[PDB]
């Protein structure tokens, strides 16, 4: 139950504010409807309805049909629109971090360990760190654009 | 005048040696401090982007 993490789960764009507010309102209304309603069928007091009705065999026939089965507004799991989009979202957003965020962590560790170290050998290692820092600066401007 | 010019230039070159090294600190030594500050800011920006 991520409360503070679900509000900041999106990126820098504010286009996901309408989709996140509609999903949170639908989940709260569905849980409140199940708690406000009774978690049972019905009483159906046939002991005081069959002997009090004017017509003979009136309340006895209606009590047997209501306690059997009837139709209800329900659906099946055939239209799995959210299940099909879950695999495509993880393969484009979550799977992109396995090659973009992983390459940035390996390049930052190699540049920090080389720029901090004697003369000609240290200058050669600093050249590779300078090239990685220049590429990181261009990637930082592209991430904000 | 040849001996007086050599002694006067020796004292002036001694004071100019300390002034040239001090003036170079605002360009040569300042470049190392500027590169270290730029590398520290780039490392914090790369760690924030990776997080």
């Amino acid at each position: 139950l991520d409360w503070t993490k679900i509000v900041s789960k999106l990126g820098l764009s504010g286009q996901t504010a309408a989709a996140l507010t509609s999903f949170k309102k639908r989940n709260d209304e569905a849980k409140r409807i199940l708690f406000e309603l009774k978690q049972q069928p019905s009483n159906v007091d046939f002991a005081f309805y069959k002997s009090t009705l004017k017509n003979t065999a009136i309340v006895d026939k209606i009590q047997s049909d209501v306690s059997k089965f009837t139709p209800s507004k329900a659906n099946l799991s055939k239209q799995l629109n959210l299940i099909e989009s879950f695999e495509a979202k993880a393969l484009e957003n979550a799977k992109e971090t396995e090659s973009v965020v992983l390459a940035e962590l390996t390049d930052l560790e190699k540049t920090l360990e080389n720029i901090e170290s004697x003369x000609x050998x240290x200058x050669x290692x600093x050249x590779x760190x300078x090239x990685x820092x220049x590429x990181x600066x261009x990637x930082x401007x592209x991430x904000x654009x | 005048i040849l001996l007086v010019t050599f002694l006067g230039f020796i004292a002036l070159i001694s004071k100019t040696v300390a002034p040239l090294y001090g003036e170079m600190a605002k360009n040569r030594t300042d470049h190392v401090v500027g590169l270290l500050n730029q590398a520290r800011a780039d490392h914090v920006n790369a760690v924030k982007t990776r997080i």
